[PDB]
């Protein structure tokens, strides 16, 4: 089943791995694509601990900080330490309310996409170590604990390993079932400094090519349900039914709720509600205003718009601002994993810059920069490219001042 | 689920004293004198077409003296604490959630015959046999080794009551009688409960009306052949002024029936417009309603009793404070909302296990006092960044 | 009530070789080995679209036959037997009686789960407790009761005394010697029919009816759920209507359509009328059947009865009854069997051991068989001298 | 959508494959499986042209004859040389007036299974000569003009090809788009004296392996009908029928519909079936009738030639059945073991010969099952005459049973 998830929304976001913080509690400056906001991390490890300890009684995390300062990225660092495959969906509230459809049923799906399943199934897979790729049909050596094995594949399979970049010395396993050719890594026989054991430098595999691996695929409830396309309902007896024999291990994820302030109190109670239950995934909101009126209420004003009686059960993680270092140090961040050759005074120009709009404008400002770079023959962007660009494409406060200016 | 599971009565004593600490109830001495009056009311049953509405600024207890009212009722009398923006749903209207709500304060007594495997252990044998002793006589009933283990749990060897092939429960050591008590336990089956029976993601991926009234008229009958009991609960409604006039008709149309429970109200607003139509009116309540409702204030609380407060939460959280501590969460507490000093306790154990410690220190309440942001500091925090 | 109680079985085995007495069923070798070829035929499964229809006078072992089929088939293979007037009943339509009737001919081997807590009792544990519960892979002491171990003091203490769920106590060999808490598939052949009065509401109903075709549409959908689960394994089992030439032309065309379906039991006729009309219709036709049905036919003729088989017949029955006769009271009841039916000896075999005891006797002897035959009369002495009154 | 058949009515003239007359018009003794019935045989090939030629304008055909002289496997006969999926639909009048259900819905039916569609659709088909069967995703080598196509498949096509007896060297079409394997026969490069072209050797296929082949579905209106499930719904399964017939891609092909006993239908039956005839969609509705001048069913006074009331006699093209002797009995139950499997001795097959001439054809040929199993047991693989007196010793025919019944009397 092809996996449903917004690439765009998380693209932004790629760089962090994870939390970033030491077993003792404290977090260092930077760590795993994580800089400052130290506060703030050491409250998200806290409430991972409370995750896996299922003390989360019926309770929510509400991050509340001005715009650009990660509270998307603190979400998906959370979602990250609870585990790589963990499901992340991030939803801004105002599209709950959408022309068509129903709030009831954006918000299903949304709480759907947060869900997922750990289904490990023991299938006969080809891990071996590639000793050598003859492409003639396909007789690929892959020499393991049991030896070099000339295991005949197809055209098909060959392209397929071809998409997985695999070469001489990677040891890959390919489901012999399926077809299907995933690239582990390489073997253990040539690791070094940075190339180590069980990793993307894979050790020889122990045993014969053809081996039962316990294959894990990681798959949320919504995915299911548009590959099934009531309805809705027999997905989920078919998932209850995978559970129940043995191999389907529900793993809760996390859903991300930003702009909550602008949801109607028919959707929070809704969220209330499905929090409740034991098998819900954690729901962590964002807001960015102060005691913002309820949407639905027009006169009872409550924090963050989140009416008093969920707002009794938040437990509100508070998000700091970002000094010209760390902006710097986030832009060159995100440019070193865009693959953006960028000056310092380049840096410099775009961190004053995002200190005056946000950081989502200095980052979106990369992208048009080093086109235009691009077009004038250079490899890197200078002071000069960044200036114009600025110069080119404005922000959103600015043009609204230029406009009521002229007013 | 938890919250506050430390009362298990008002603990106003005899003829409407509290007796300051006892059950939980460690203050507001007025209000538990006016729930007393209100039990006893509602015991001689002169209560009818009437409702309680307690006021007072949030973390006063307003919810602690519902559920102490609902225990000193009866050991099994329901209790329904529901909020009124809880009712505005997108599943079910209005209409639907104050019925369930209703539904889930009508409580039955059904007996149900039970072989309790109960005998006053005289010596502890381990799966293997266990030595029970009661007036129909003595020998070594065998137990599995979860069930010894859970004996073991409960004071050693008082009892125990273990329940047919299920738990134990410690009494002394002396529950007697048979070594089969054939007791029919009085099951307390909420309407709501029989209902959706009839009726596991399902939260995840409204019971029409024909299950209902089969509902109705089964659990009638049982009641009428002398099964059941059917026993009038609680049902406790926070944030009153949620609520609009339509629901504040039905609440009204629903107390005159005969099977109405206790109705319990509160709010903290006062002098607020009612949600529907455009006329101010005190706590947001119609007149109608305003009129038939016996009101009781909550006090806000004092030092010395927030403390007392504290100190039993830790009781039930298996946390050990340093004196200093409990002094900072009490001046906390009194400067924040009682909610917060609370939430503080589960992080600071945390917090203290982190640097492998066992007990936390004041230095560990600060630290996730600068972790955690309050409801008033966010705010303040928030508007002056605008 | 209790007639054709001792047809276990056809009793031929032998490729084919029907024995003389067998397990009960003794004479009639004939019509025997034909319905042998039928069983191997339901076994092989070459009888789909077919049915078989025994001809023969009253009182030959017709449905005897059919009693013995289904017991050759399996023993615990469902069988009705039905006759032809008894669709027509003024409560039931002849639509409603014939589906009844194909319904409980219908049997399902349901397995049911039985968590069978058995083992050899070492102690007869007291009592709400345990009781010590030993097999051959472990000793688990076992959770009991009062009303059980009651049951369990009541049966022999101790003896095994095999406990299924805590409902039943064998009381054999000490043979619960297997696992402890085991399992068992319960063989239960729940006739569809019988699923069906489950559903329905409704201990005086057959005095102060009909099954709703919704009822019959749940449990439909039902057994399919359990049959391609694996716990329902649909037996088909045999449907035998006596006096078919009552039923009508109507009725007929629904028979061709029940014994059309892979749920079709096979069906099993029996008749002793010629070319008689066809009931509903102004024709004539062999046996009252409409042709249609007569041509896919596995007709057997069951021959008439020989002296000495209808005296071992009688041997069988009165060993039933516990009754003992001298040999000349059964050569007098034999040759009553020869004169007249069968049936009429065996009413009289009952009435005359009351007679024995009222002379406080205890083998019955001529002299009572004579006195109970000058007491009840035979069908067709009693039509006889009756007409003779009337003209 | 499945067919719904009686697959078991049918089967006992599975071995006949048509009328089996020459192109002069005269009808050759044995052909096609059918064997005799030379004057009624001639006869029906007319009825076909007529046919054939729209001429049979508010007409029927009644065929008369003994029981047990092929007046069902003549009908068949008829729709196999109209078409080899032309629709059949036999039936006995005897069962239209059931219990339950109503004489109209019976007719009803009766009649829209007797009318086929013609649906082709061009679907992208892979028609080719198997080359190898490599089942690893199964690779099947498809070699066509084009050339050998490794066509990645799905182990349950594989199964599919399986179940269709899929070998080496087989020119055969997978739809795929369907997923499904049809063998169309092998490859015209193995051809002999028997295997020929376009037949179950048929030629290698000339052009791309993903050919798209205007594929014909052979799906009668009931079938429909019952697909899509109360009534009242039968209207819009006709719409549907029509709009699939104007847009032009199904051919409507009446049929032939089979009324056996027709001498046992009620006056108003006969009326509707006369109504039904009237309109031009009619298929034909051919008669099967063994009585001679019996009384109308509905009347009770009026009696005309085999119950048909003079109205509808007055247009029949009513077809005579003869009798067989001996020497066709022998041969046409002959056929029937063969089709079926049985080895048996010629005087095993004498006797059966004068056993059909006793009671029917129909009779003798009920009786190679159980002799044939008979046989098994006693571990022969023939069937010898001891076998046949046995058998007719076991079991016995309606005629004998009631005599029987009757003498006792
Ligand atoms: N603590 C952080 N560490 C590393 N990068 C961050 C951090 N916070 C924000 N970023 C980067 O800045 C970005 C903009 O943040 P934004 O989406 O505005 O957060 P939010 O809107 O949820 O407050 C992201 O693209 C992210 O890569
Ligand atoms: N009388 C009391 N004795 C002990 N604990 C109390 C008492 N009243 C309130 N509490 C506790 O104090 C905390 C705050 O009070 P709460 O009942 O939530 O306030 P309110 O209902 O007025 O908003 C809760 O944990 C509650 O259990
Ligand atoms: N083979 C047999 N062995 C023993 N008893 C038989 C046998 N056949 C028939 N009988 C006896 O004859 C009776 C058979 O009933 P029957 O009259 O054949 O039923 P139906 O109503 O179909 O004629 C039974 O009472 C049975 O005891
Ligand atoms: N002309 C024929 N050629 C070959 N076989 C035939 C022919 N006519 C009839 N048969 C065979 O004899 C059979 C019995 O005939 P039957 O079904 O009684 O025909 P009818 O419809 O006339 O009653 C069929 O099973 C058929 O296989």
């Amino acid at each position: 089943v092809k996996s449903t998830t917004k690439t765009q929304r998380i693209a932004s976001h790629s760089h962090v791995k994870g939390l970033g913080l030491d077993e003792s509690g404290l977090a260092k400056q930077a760590a795993s694509g994580l800089v400052g906001q130290e506060n703030a991390r050491e409250a998200c490890g806290v409430i991972v601990e409370l995750i896996k300890s299922k003390k989360m009684a019926g309770r929510a995390v509400l991050l509340a900080g001005p715009p650009g300062t990660g509270k998307t990225a603190l979400a998906l660092a959370i979602a990250q330490e609870l585990g790589s495959k963990v499901p992340f969906c991030p939803m801004v509230g105002s599209e709950v309310y959408s022309t068509e459809i129903k709030k009831t049923e954006v918000l299903m799906e949304n709480f759907r996409r947060a869900i997922g399943l750990r289904i490990k199934e023991t299938k006969e897979v080809y891990e071996g170590e590639v000793t050598e790729l003859t492409p003639c049909h396909v007789i690929i050596g892959l020499k393991t604990a049991k030896g070099t094995k000339q295991l005949k594949l197809d055209p098909s399979i060959f392209e397929s390993l071809q998409k997985e970049r695999v070469e001489a010395g990677d040891v890959i396993y390919i489901e012999a079932n399926s077809g299907a050719v995933k690239r582990q890594g390489r073997c253990d026989t040539y690791a070094t400094e940075f190339d180590l054991e069980a990793e993307e430098y894979v050790p020889l595999p122990k045993g014969d090519v053809h081996k039962k691996k316990e294959i894990i695929q990681d798959v949320t409830l919504h995915d299911l349900d548009v590959a099934n396309a009531k309805l809705r309902g027999e997905i989920n007896k078919v998932v209850n039914k995978y559970i129940d024999q043995g191999i389907a291990e529900l793993v809760p994820g996390v859903l991300f709720v930003d702009e909550v302030h602008m949801l109607d109190i028919e959707c929070f109670t809704y969220l209330h509600r499905a929090l409740e239950s034991s098998i819900a995934p954690i729901v962590i909101f964002a807001s960015n205003r102060g005691n913002c009126v309820i949407r639905g209420t027009e006169d009872i004003t409550s924090p963050h718009g989140i009416p008093l009686d969920l707002l009794d059960r938040v437990m509100i993680i508070r998000t700091m601002l970002y000094t010209p270092q760390e902006m710097k140090q986030i832009i060159k961040i995100r440019a070193q994993t865009e693959g953006i050759n960028i000056s310092e005074e380049a840096l410099n120009h775009l961190g004053e810059i995002g200190t005056k709009t946000t950081l989502r404008y200095s980052v979106q400002l990369l992208t048009p920069a080093n086109l235009l770079a691009k077009i004038n023959g250079k490899d890197s962007i200078e002071k000069e490219h960044v200036e114009e660009i600025s110069e080119l494409f404005y922000d959103a406060k600015s043009s609204a001042k230029i406009l009521a200016d002229q007013q | 689920i938890g919250a506050h599971s430390h009362i298990r009565g008002l603990g106003l004593d005899d003829a409407l004293e509290p007796r300051q600490a006892s059950q939980g109830m460690v203050g507001q001495l007025a209000a538990r004198r006016a729930a007393g009056v209100v039990l006893e009311m509602i015991r001689e049953g002169k209560i009818a077409g009437r409702a309680v509405l307690i006021a007072g600024q949030p973390g006063t207890g307003k919810t602690a003296i519902a559920m102490g009212m609902a225990q000193a009722l009866g050991p099994d009398t329901p209790f329904t604490a529901i909020a009124g923006s809880e009712i505005f749903s997108l599943e079910m209207s209005k209409t639907e959630a104050l019925t369930q709500a209703f539904r889930r304060s009508i409580g039955v007594r059904i007996k149900e015959e039970t072989e309790i495997i109960e005998g006053e252990v005289v010596e502890i044998q381990i799966v293997g046999k266990l030595t029970l002793k009661t007036t129909e006589m003595e020998t070594i009933y065998d137990l599995g080794t979860k069930m010894i283990e859970s004996l073991t749990k409960d004071k050693v060897q008082a009892g125990d009551v273990i329940t047919i092939d299920k738990a134990t429960g410690k009494i002394s050591k002396c529950p007697d009688g048979e070594l089969q008590k054939r007791k029919e336990v009085v099951h307390t089956v909420s309407l709501h409960e029989i209902d959706v029976i009839n009726s596991f993601l399902a939260l995840f991926s409204e019971i029409k009306s024909e299950v209902r009234e089969q509902i109705n008229a089964k659990v009638a009958e049982w009641r009428e052949e002398g099964k059941a009991e059917i026993i009038p609960g609680v049902l406790f409604i926070d944030e009153v002024h949620m609520l609009d006039i339509e629901s504040f008709s039905f609440l009204n149309r629903a107390l005159e029936s005969d099977m109405a429970p206790v109705l319990i109200m509160a709010t903290n607003r006062g002098i607020t417009r009612i949600r529907g139509t455009s006329y101010q009116s005190p706590h947001g309540i119609p007149i109608d309603l305003l009129d038939r409702l016996l009101i009781v204030s909550t006090t806000p609380y004092s030092e010395k009793d927030t403390k007392q407060i504290l100190r039993i939460r830790c009781e039930e959280e298996d946390v050990e404070m340093s004196e200093d501590a409990y002094t900072v969460l009490t001046r906390i507490g009194l400067e924040t909302s009682l909610r917060y000093a609370i939430q503080l306790i589960t992080a600071a154990s945390l917090v203290c296990r982190k640097r492998k410690g066992t007990e936390v220190q004041v230095d560990d309440i600060k630290r996730v006092y600068s972790l955690f942001l309050d409801e008033s500091r966010s705010t303040q925090y928030m508007k002056e960044y605008q």
